[PDB]
RNA sequence: CCCCGAAAGCUAUUUAGGUAGCGCCUCGGACGAAUACCAUAGGGGGUAGAGCACUGUUUCGGCACCGAUGCAAACUCCGAAUACCUAUGAGUACUAUCCGGGAGACAGACUGCGGGUGCUAACGUCCGUAGUCAAGAGGAAAACAAUCCAGACCGCCAGCUAAGGCCCCAAAAUCAUAGUUAAGUGGGAAACGAUGUGGGAAGGCAUAGACAGCUAUAGUCGAGUCGGCCUGCGCGGAAGAUGUAACGGG
């Protein structure tokens, strides 16, 4: 006999929209474990470090800061 | 200014996007000719499934 | 219905005498059935036996090329259990050469009724005599 | 017999032998070595043999250097055994041979010497071999 | 006669030679260095 | 002076893994020539000269001409690549010197 | 008689050869360019490869550290090709989408590529991806669902080609030019062994005289010879049961 088998179900985490599209207020950029990316202006973090839309515009992304971080931003 | 292209092999066990692109072309059968524009996105179907068809300029 | 067959009762068979001194089997007997089946005349059926009489005299003269003197086989079952023979072509050659000749004609024959038809018109004698002369046949140089 | 001392897991993917052998290939110890011209798998028990034959073939006048080392485990199911029922246990140990890869160094004897003894241990190797000498570049 | 697949010269005084397609060992001093491949 | 290998001409369209692929099937040997105040040169050099110069000690110090048509460079080796299971010579740089 | 045309998947089930919703088929209505193929432009990645900067593991030197050296599905300082998402555009195409009537199906198989398992066994088993069969005839592979070429509306004693072929069975070259093989190799099989024969790059010795034989380094003898390295094609290793039987035959 074995003492393994188990798994977990899958959570469906990734990117949900790419840079370039037009995003309305609300939309889900970023789905996410950690803080893989973090929020730029217009930007919003949820309590799961979502990551969301909190105005109309065009999401970009961009490399920033003094620790070289990831971030995500809607343009208006 | 336009190129002129023959179909000479089969496309009946070709990858989907072969078949679409021998569609967008306008080629129907074997031996088929056609006439087309010469644009970027022409020679990008031409060349995409440059083993079935025979070109001249 | 344009297209006419050869009529059994009109076709004409002429008479041949072949030498098989220094020739190379196989491509003597390739020759021998062409003309035995009737594949040189217009008149060609597939049907119909429109051959040619072959006489083949000096028979023990016919050669093979490399080993297959010593090596070349052949092989018969009588139908009795372990009743396999095997022979090679020197003694073949030396005891009955008409065998040979026939063996290999046979084989680039067709097998059916016509064929066993088509071999019949082959003659093959060992010394340079043949009984034939009442046919007149005329010298093939194939 | 050579083996790891520890190990973080017990069992491992069989994968895949592909590629040629750009680390590896260059004489760093010593003068004269020994290196595989195939592919392949070689066993603790034959790195064990091999340098058994060396050894006393050079009779313990040179440094011998032993550059190939046996880390992925292979197991094998008990037999009379069906399919199914979990994995394997781990039988023996083995490290996987590209074409390049140099097994065996020689410091410190004669060339002819070192030659013969490898003469005799390739005979107990499953792959082709072939010498190589120290080059400038 | 040794009948072996690999077939090699002992002494000086043997002799490689080949006979109808077949490879033999033959010494001069020694009767018991005959060999054959096969 | 006592190191001089003739070499061709490397274009832009005898570049690449099937160009080189080509060459070396010609039993031919693509080389680099770079080094100070000049831009680099792409050249090609044949087999047997390069074992044979390769198979003396000195050639590893000393300044060697490489000759292609008129011009004329002098150079020493720099770095070499060889084939892993057959050590055959594949690529070499030269810097001017 | 005419038109279109699947699936053997996902989820759940006292469920596993049953059934239900979704996916895939067909018919009617609405609505048309909102769709796809390709080209440009924008975007995230952690795989192949590689590496040792972390986690482990490895060899040899020096005094836990230093210097050279390897390895990794559950290591990463790095990092493609493809695939995927969005916007604009030419050409070609009956494309997408929505609302309703009727279903069938939820036992799959082989082949190639990436893998787990097994013994880098199986016409084995379990996934991902593409083709074919299923539900597909014709030509080729002797015969041979799943391989190669190719998609049959009906008729013709017309012509051109594909894969594969052109000595005879059996349609078409006993065609042309330059080489290799002597094993019927072609037309089953490895480590290994060997003055078999072609080709190539070197090295040693040599007509003030080389190798072998010969006569006690001398000496008769008069041109090449000696030993290795790559590479084409061949040889041995090669034993089975009704009958040649491992080119379809000659
Ligand atoms: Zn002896």
């Amino acid at each position: 006999s074995t003492k393994n088998g188990r798994d977990s179900n899958p959570k469906m985490l990734g990117v949900k929209v790419y840079g370039g599209q037009t995003v309305t207020a609300g939309n889900i950029i970023v789905r996410q474990r950690g803080t893989e990316f973090h929020a730029g202006a217009n930007v919003g973090m949820g309590r799961d470090h979502t990551l969301f839309a909190t105005a109309d515009g065009v999401v970009k992304f961009e490399v920033k800061g003094q620790f070289g971080r990831r971030y995500v931003k809607v343009e208006t | 200014k336009t190129i002129k292209v023959t179909q000479t092999k089969s496309s009946s066990h070709r990858l989907k996007n072969h078949k679409l692109c021998l569609q967008g072309l306008g080629l129907r059968r074997i031996g088929h000719t056609v006439e087309v524009q010469d644009t970027p996105s022409n020679r990008g179907m031409i060349n995409k499934v440059y083993y079935m068809v025979s070109v001249e300029e | 219905m344009k297209t006419l067959s050869a009529k059994p009762a009109e076709v004409q068979h002429d008479w041949f005498v072949v030498d098989a001194t220094g020739k190379t089997l196989g491509r003597l007997a390739t020759e021998i059935a062409r003309r035995l089946r009737g594949k040189h005349k217009t008149s060609y059926t597939p049907h119909v036996d429109t051959g040619d009489y072959i006489i083949v005299i000096n028979a023990e003269q016919v050669q093979v090329t490399g080993n297959k003197a010593l090596d070349k086989k052949y092989y018969r079952h009588t139908e009795f259990p372990g009743g396999l023979k095997e022979t090679n072509f020197e003694k073949l050659v030396a005891h009955k050469p008409e065998e040979i000749f026939e063996r290999a004609v046979k084989g680039m024959l067709p097998k059916g009724p016509l064929g066993y038809a088509m071999i019949k018109k082959m003659k093959v004698y060992a010394g340079s005599e043949h009984p034939h002369a009442a046919q007149q046949p005329q010298v093939l140089d194939i | 017999m050579l083996q790891p001392k520890r190990t973080k897991f017990r069992k491992v993917h069989k994968g895949r032998n592909t590629g040629l052998a750009h680390r590896g290939s260059t004489v760093s110890f010593g003068s004269i070595a020994i290196k595989a011209t195939e592919r392949g798998r070689m066993t603790a028990r034959q790195i064990e043999a091999a340098r058994r034959t060396i050894s006393r073939r050079i009779k313990r006048g040179g440094k011998i250097f032993i550059r190939v080392f046996p880390d992925k485990p292979i197991t094998e199911k008990p037999l009379e055994v069906r399919m199914g029922n979990g994995k394997g246990n781990v039988e023996y140990w083995v490290c996987e041979i590209k074409p390049g890869k140099i097994l065996y160094e020689i410091e410190g004897v004669n060339e002819d010497l070192a030659r013969e003894a490898f003469a005799l241990a390739a005979a107990k190797l499953p792959f082709k071999t072939t010498i190589v000498t120290r080059t400038v570049m | 006669m040794k009948v072996q697949a690999s077939v090699k010269k002992i002494c000086g005084s043997c002799k490689v030679i080949r006979r109808n397609g077949v490879i033999r060992v033959i010494c001069s001093a020694e009767p018991r260095h005959k060999q054959r491949q096969g | 002076a006592n190191f001089v290998l003739n070499a061709q001409a490397r274009a832009e369209d005898k570049q690449g893994k099937g160009a080189s692929r080509r060459l070396r099937r010609e039993s031919l040997v693509p080389a680099i020539i770079y080094g100070g105040n000049a831009e680099p040169v792409a050249v090609t050099l044949e087999l047997r000269e390069l074992v044979k110069a390769l198979e003396s000690n000195v050639f590893f110090e000393e300044v060697v001409e490489i000759k292609v048509g008129d011009k004329v460079e002098n150079v020493k080796i720099q770095a070499l690549q060889r084939h892993p299971a057959k050590n055959t010579p594949m690529h070499a740089d030269f810097k001017r010197a």
